[PDB]
């Protein structure tokens, strides 16, 4: 006869149910976003890398054409005074070959 | 009622599992995370050592050769002097008081090469030297090409000569090795 406590009973137990599933399938959707969010930012520490790896190549390649120019002047003078020293020999020797 | 007070503990405790499934099904969602950023990170630290070594070497290459031209362009400003000077030394003979010995050197010389031989020639700046070996042998005088001589035999044929300067662009060229060793020994 009184039916409706077991036929009303049974709605509340099943929107109680149907409510625990969709605020358990939320925390899902809440780490989901977490999910993108610690990627997207991942991909930003990433960017943040590339700018001292061509930052950071920038000023050492920088230097070192620095480095090896100011050795390039260096050892082509060098070279030169090698040779002024010895010179009239050079000379010697080519105006004798030709000389007989 | 106590038959629906085991409905509702059991249908509750029910309850406590969906939301432990979840957690735990969100959990390694949020470790799946943790190790795919960590992942590619990684992957693109890798690459950008790289993009920075390979980067480097062609960079040290670079200065290499620069080092190297720069030496290269030193050596020539210096060997041009060396052909300098032994032009200028060429070109200073004739006002030298050892310039009319040298004439008849390389006048004999090429008359030797010309075994028939018919005239020679010469500059005033050298030719008018040409008395010795022109009393004697054929006396031939006659022609003006003012380093070097020439000559002309088997009445026409192929004119043989002998430049100066065409001795040095072949003993130049030739021990052009033996200087350069001297210079920088």
């Amino acid at each position: 006869g009184l039916i409706k406590s077991l036929a009303e009973k049974e709605k509340q137990l099943l929107e109680r149910l149907e409510a625990a599933k969709k605020e358990a399938e939320e925390r899902v959707k809440r780490a989901e976003a977490e999910a993108k969010a610690l990627l997207e930012e991942a991909e930003a520490k990433a960017k943040a890398l590339e700018a001292q790896y061509r930052e950071r190549e920038r000023a050492e390649t920088e230097a070192l054409l620095a480095r090896y120019r100011e050795r390039a002047e260096a050892e082509a003078k060098a070279v030169r005074e090698k040779a002024m020293a010895r010179l009239d020999e050079a000379v010697a020797l080519v105006l004798k070959e030709v000389l007989p | 009622s106590k038959l629906e007070a085991i409905l509702s503990q059991e249908v509750e405790a029910e309850i406590q599992a969906l939301l432990q499934e979840a957690e735990a099904k969100a959990e390694a969602v949020k470790r799946e995370a943790e190790e795919k950023a960590k992942a590619l990170l990684q992957a693109r630290e890798r690459a950008l050592e790289a993009q920075y070594r390979a980067a480097l070497r062609r960079a040290e290459s670079a200065g290499e050769l620069l080092v190297a031209t720069a030496r290269t362009q030193a050596r020539g400003e210096v060997l041009e002097e060396v052909r300098r000077r032994v032009r200028e030394a060429l070109e200073a003979l004739p006002q030298k008081p050892e310039w009319p010995e040298v004439v008849r050197k390389l006048a004999l010389e090429a008359l030797e090469a010309l075994p028939g031989a018919k005239a020679l020639v010469a500059n005033p700046e050298d030719l008018p030297h040409l008395e010795a070996m022109a009393r004697e042998r054929g006396v031939e005088l006659q022609a003006e090409p003012r380093l070097g001589v020439r000559a002309v035999g088997a009445e026409g044929k192929t004119q043989v000569e002998n430049s100066l300067l065409a001795r040095m662009d072949r003993a130049w060229d030739a021990m052009s090795s033996k200087v350069a060793q001297a210079l920088w020994g």
